[PDB]
């Protein structure tokens, strides 16, 4: 009823005061300007403070967010833009880059470098309370809505905000292309994660069982393999979580195929599935070990007595001794030679993302106010 | 049999509320 979801650190950035001097002219541009100060201020404090809920965080965002708004979008062309894009350089760490840090100057940088921060911080709430061993029924159901708001924050960011970057992301930083869509694809995977785990507790039919682990296993092959172009010195840590709970996932698809396959009086074919079961969680075994020798970013775990991780090891020798005993006085079936290949079926959507939107550009910023900044120095 | 298809349902409620 726990998971374990594997952290990489939050970004961190310079503290940015919006201070213009001589440019801003006037006691309307000057309030607009702490406004922003503030606010950023605020969000900041938030990704650390540890009373922080969903609510807070999009409260303070939008509150952020609506006002750096007025620095990107123009008032009234949607064609223009603010022509304060460039007043202000932001500065950033980023994820597998440790305290090394990048800056840029461009308002947009900062758009999506702090939304990248907003989702991260989702991620961290929702592995936060899967791992409570008392987690309740609704702080679950919150895990699997905190992971996919983050999946599409993410995907937001992407897909209509990083193509604006005048400068492209380095191979490796979190403003790339080819990073922020692994991110998109884990949350998927780990969401899915939660959901599995009520559909088993809930005694569903094994055969959407089986199916939908082999579904997580696989996102999780895809987020393993869309880093795999990255250095192997940063990224290793990360890819060996993700390449853990694919192989940790495929033997829960191969453990309830089994049921199918018995259930269909195939048992023969079921003890073979359970067979298969436990080599891929021996090698998931074996990768966790790994992970906890292998160094990079978050703190060092070793993952093997999760409540999740002994659980499969559990239902797979039960399930695999039920085979055999009826095998034994009931089917005396042939144990076939190749393990099962697995279906494989369409997405099944339970996985989708929640579309973001940033918030529009704050009432705040008016033509007036606007007006009194620039003014040429 | 199809049993598989009416359990479906009970996850993409409890998944598609938040």
């Amino acid at each position: 009823d726990t998971h374990w979801f594997h952290r990489n650190p939050l970004k961190a950035t310079a503290p940015v005061s919006f201070n213009y001097y001589g440019v801003v002219t006037g006691p309307s541009a000057s309030k607009i300007c702490n406004d922003l100060r503030s606010s950023r201020a605020r969000l900041l404090e938030l990704f650390t403070d540890l009373s922080c809920n969903p609510e807070m965080m999009k409260n303070a965002a939008d509150s952020y967010f609506s006002l750096l708004q007025g620095f990107i979008n123009s008032l009234d062309e949607s064609t223009q833009e603010s022509k304060l894009r460039y007043i202000q350089n932001f500065k950033w760490t980023d994820t597998l880059q440790g305290q090394v840090p990048s800056a840029q100057q461009d308002a947009v940088f900062e758009l999506i470098s702090m939304g990248f921060n907003v989702a991260l911080w989702y991620t961290k709430y929702a592995s936060r309370l899967a791992g409570k061993e008392n987690i309740t029924e609704d702080e679950a159901k919150e895990v699997h809505r905190s992971l996919k708001i983050a999946a599409g924050i993410f995907k937001h960011l992407k897909e209509s905000h990083l193509p604006k970057l005048i400068t492209p992301a380095e191979k490796g930083r979190d403003l790339e292309s080819r990073l922020i869509e692994a991110y998109v694809i884990q949350c998927q995977a780990e969401a899915q994660e939660v959901t599995i785990a009520r559909a088993i507790e809930l005694k569903h039919a094994p055969g959407l069982i089986a199916a939908l682990a082999y579904e997580t296993a696989n996102f999780y092959q895809k987020a393993d393999h869309t880093l795999s172009s990255l250095e192997p010195a940063y990224s290793a840590k990360w890819r060996k979580y993700l390449h853990l709970k694919m192989c940790f996932y495929t033997a829960y698809a191969y453990c309830y195929h089994g049921e199918t396959l018995l259930a269909s009086d195939k048992c023969g074919e079921a003890i073979r599935s359970l067979q298969e079961a436990e080599k891929l969680y021996a090698k998931a075994e074996a990768l966790c070990k790994e992970y906890g020798e292998t160094k990079g970013p978050g703190p060092t775990v070793k993952p093997s007595g999760h409540l999740f991780f002994r659980k499969l090891g559990n239902l797979v020798k039960n399930t695999l001794e039920k085979c055999q005993r009826e095998n034994g006085f009931i089917y005396f079936q042939k144990i076939p030679t190749e393990a099962p290949q697995l279906e494989l079926k369409a997405n099944y959507g339970l996985v989708e993302p929640i579309p973001f939107e940033f918030p529009p550009t704050s009432v705040q910023w008016t033509p007036e106010t606007l007006a009194a900044f620039d003014l040429t120095k | 049999k199809e049993e598989e298809d009416d359990d479906m349902k009970e996850l993409e409620n409890w998944a598609g509320s938040m």
